[PDB]
């Protein structure tokens, strides 16, 4: 039940995000969907995700939109009677068991970096094209 | 001499052989519609091929996994318990 609620919330801050009287509402609005998202996801078992969704979302892109805002103005039916007790689990693989963090720190640098350094390249462009545009230095 | 007699034998090297220009007629069709089959065989060939995934280049991870298969992250769970002995 945990679920249905924060989904509905979510889901009602989202919907009043677009249908917003002013901007600072909306941005207001925008943070708390990030939140249920964030609160969601750790629902879901991945906590790294969770926490990376506040440091980014509602951590800086939010911050980013408030200050310009300021100035600028099949599934399987529910009946579980003999389902919770036939749940078999294999020990093995519970010895050094990583976390969500060793697990993608470990083939994110080492198989997959050339999509990584496409990201940094990214991030440059942003930064470089924060700075052509918005430089009057008058 | 006087003119015609040069005039005449002049024409005659000018034109051509026209028993080569039979043979060469009747070659080029030859080949001609040789290749015209060639090329309608040709443009009967499906985009995509029969074998496709069979050809080397498009498994790219049959011989790629094999040595993969042992680092940390991709064992078997019933790997690094009986590897000590």
């Amino acid at each position: 039940m945990i679920l249905s609620v924060l989904s509905s919330l979510a889901l009602v801050s989202g919907l009043m995000v677009v249908r917003a009287k002013n901007p600072v509402h909306s941005v207001l609005f925008f943070i708390l969907v990030f939140c249920d998202t964030s609160g969601l996801l750790l629902l879901l078992g991945l906590d790294f995700f969770a926490m990376i969704f506040l440091v980014v979302y509602i951590g800086a892109i939010a911050v980013l939109f408030l200050f310009v805002v300021m100035m600028f103005h099949i599934p399987l039916l529910p009946t579980q009677r003999n389902t919770t007790s036939l749940r078999y689990t294999v020990y093995a693989g519970k010895v050094r068991s990583w976390t969500n963090l060793e697990t993608l720190g470990n083939l994110l640098y080492t198989y997959y970096f050339v999509w990584f350094l496409v990201s940094s390249l990214i991030l440059l462009v942003a930064m470089i094209g924060a700075i052509v545009l918005t430089m009057h230095r008058t | 001499g006087f003119i015609m007699e040069f005039a005449e034998n002049l024409v005659l090297r000018l034109m051509e052989n026209p028993e080569e220009r039979d043979r060469k007629a009747r070659e080029h069709i030859y080949e001609m519609h040789e290749r015209c089959k060639k090329i309608k065989e040709m443009w009967a060939l499906p985009i995509r091929p029969y074998g496709f995934w069979t050809f080397e280049r498009h498994n790219a991870q049959l011989r790629w996994d094999p040595q993969i298969s042992q680092v940390a992250g991709r064992r078997d769970p019933y790997d690094d318990l009986l590897e000590d002995n």
